[PDB]
């Protein structure tokens, strides 16, 4: 008898949306082929401002076809501050992340409500109602983004390859062996080279993103 | 009786 | 595929602050007036002591500690010696709201200000090592902003609940987080399952008991197991 008792039901097809937002636009398609690979119908938004964030996520968050899937997953890239996003927008006071929380929460998200909302945010800086979300919050520093041949996100790139190839796996069994990887990467580099990786989650089930 | 903390 | 060191005996100190008696949250500071002494934090104290001396951890309880006091233990532990041990622990059982506790005389202390005294920098021989804090605490007032740690490797914090909510403590039972949290270790770590893994099992058991959301905060770097002898 192994835990946690239950696990999410993963069966709808697609098994959900793939929110991507790339505010900066050096990533590759390697994480949407990825994700599409899963089973996901993956929906892509760049260059966005604060203001096109709020509203690009307000109108996912209230998609009646939430309704027939069985998650939902976004994935956030842009430049920010330690717990918002700035888009593409020149200010200090970002896109707070609880707020982007509150418009998924079970109340606000209906459709959603036992489901688990998935956020994988790639940052670079200078039923209750909470249920059910995972958080992976990357920090890395922007200088990062000032080279003249620019890297796309180790963390990305790392998220998506074990994915692909281990995507029967626990989620967060995937994660921390990833979080390990940028451990090691890190070990190899100054502070602004490196990819903090921080999480936060109430997840009550197994939760593996391959069909069940 | 249930407390909350 | 890589699992933290967890086979020094004792395998570190497992600090546990224990807060009851509020009398002062209402005779030196006006707003928390009605705030209820901690009737059943003792239950959870008797039961993370026993669980975690199963698990080799060598126990060092305070009770009833004002803010002041709690920045003087986590400070004697920063600069202690824990080289000869694989892990540490740090368990504060208290009044809260978002995104701190609350010392019985009414302080607050941010659970930020007391994780992050504990980085590779401020406490070398710790680096490299699991700093794993449990708080049952309430976050707030909301029934039905802080990140809580530093982003560098190696910090697991479990929460009673989500911020800016109330966690339940049962007078006769204990805290319904602490309760299962120590329920589920003792039962799941011979088994031999990862700690964040009974961690999803105790939201999940609480979450079904209104209701209580408890979460993990973590920047873990590797699977992490308490070997139960």
């Amino acid at each position: 008898q192994s835990i946690p008792e239950e696990r999410y039901k993963m069966k709808s097809k697609p098994l959900g949306i793939c929110l991507i937002i790339d505010c900066i636009g050096n990533e590759t398609e390697l994480l949407r082929d990825t994700f599409t690979s899963l089973g996901y119908e993956v929906q892509k938004f760049l260059h966005l401002s604060m203001h096109g964030i709020s509203q690009i996520l307000g109108q996912f968050a209230c998609m009646p076809e939430h309704r027939d899937y069985d998650s939902f997953v976004c994935v956030l890239v842009s430049r920010g501050g330690s717990q918002s996003v700035y888009g593409v927008d020149q200010t200090h006071s970002g896109l707070p992340l609880h707020h982007i929380r509150r418009m998924f929460m079970g109340d606000s998200c209906p459709y959603l409500a036992g489901k688990p909302k998935m956020f994988f945010i790639q940052n670079y800086v200078v039923v209750h109602r909470e249920a059910d979300f995972f958080w992976s919050l990357c920090t890395a520093d922007m200088s990062l983004l000032e080279q003249s041949h620019s890297s796309p996100s180790l963390y990305l790139q790392c998220l998506s390859q074990k994915l692909r190839q281990e995507r029967k796996r626990p989620l967060l069994d995937l994660h921390i062996e990833l979080n390990g990887y940028m451990y090691d990467w890190n070990s190899r580099v100054s502070a602004k080279e490196k990819y903090y990786v921080w999480l936060q989650h109430t997840l009550r089930k197994k939760l593996i993103l391959s069909y069940t | 009786a249930i407390e909350t903390d | 595929d890589k699992v933290y060191q967890m086979k020094s005996k004792p395998r570190g100190y497992c600090l546990i602050i224990n807060n009851h008696n509020f009398a002062k949250a209402r005779e030196k500071v006006p707003k928390l007036h009605s705030i209820r002494d901690r009737n059943g934090t003792h239950l959870d104290a008797g039961a993370l002591t026993t669980t975690f001396e199963e698990l080799h951890f060598e126990i060092k309880p305070h009770d009833d500690c004002t803010v002041e006091q709690i920045y003087e233990i986590l400070k004697i532990y920063q600069l202690m010696d824990h080289s000869n041990m694989d892990c540490f622990i740090c368990c504060i059982l208290s009044h809260g709201d978002k995104g701190i506790i609350y010392g019985t005389d009414g302080q607050e202390a941010p659970i930020y200000e007391l994780t992050s005294q504990f980085t590779g920098l401020k406490c070398p021989s710790l680096a490299g090592k699991p700093k794993v804090f449990f708080i049952q605490a309430c976050q707030g007032d909301n029934y039905q902003q802080t990140r809580y740690i530093p982003d560098e490797a190696d910090f697991l914090l479990g929460m009673a609940t989500v911020n800016n909510c109330v966690s339940y403590r049962n007078p006769a039972e204990g805290t319904w987080y602490i309760q299962s949290l120590c329920q589920s270790l003792r039962e799941r770590c011979p088994r031999g399952d990862d700690i964040l893994t009974i961690l999803t099992e105790v939201n999940y058991e609480v979450s079904n008991k209104g209701k209580q959301m408890p979460q993990p905060t973590f920047t873990l770097r590797k699977k992490l197991v308490f070997p139960s002898d």
